[PDB]
Formats: structure tokens, C-alpha cells, sequence
């Protein structure tokens, strides 16, 4: 279960943005948790 | 359980 953080948020916009959300920060991400 | 919005628009 570590591939796709717990505190991340999977905010998927068919627009084509992926976006995601530190729910415990509120912190918002960019940049996928594995890239960096 | 509350989606935010897409940080910069």
C-alpha cells in the first residue's frame, strides 16, 4: 500500500490534472510523490 | 472527505 501515500489525496481531473493533496498539511502537490 | 479545487486557476 506505500506506492500511493495514506496523507495523499488522488484529486484526478479529467482535464488532465493530477493534483494531489497532503489531507493532514493541506498542502498542495504538483508533483507525484514518486517522481519528485 | 471534502475535495478542495485544483490549486491554481
Amino acid at each position: 500500500d506505500v506506492p500511493l501515500p495514506a496523507g495523499w489525496e488522488m484529486a484526478k481531473t479529467s482535464s488532465g490534472q493530477r493534483y494531489f493533496l497532503n489531507h493532514i498539511d493541506q498542502t498542495t502537490t504538483w508533483q507525484d510523490p514518486r517522481k519528485a | 472527505s471534502t475535495y478542495p479545487h485544483s490549486p491554481t486557476s
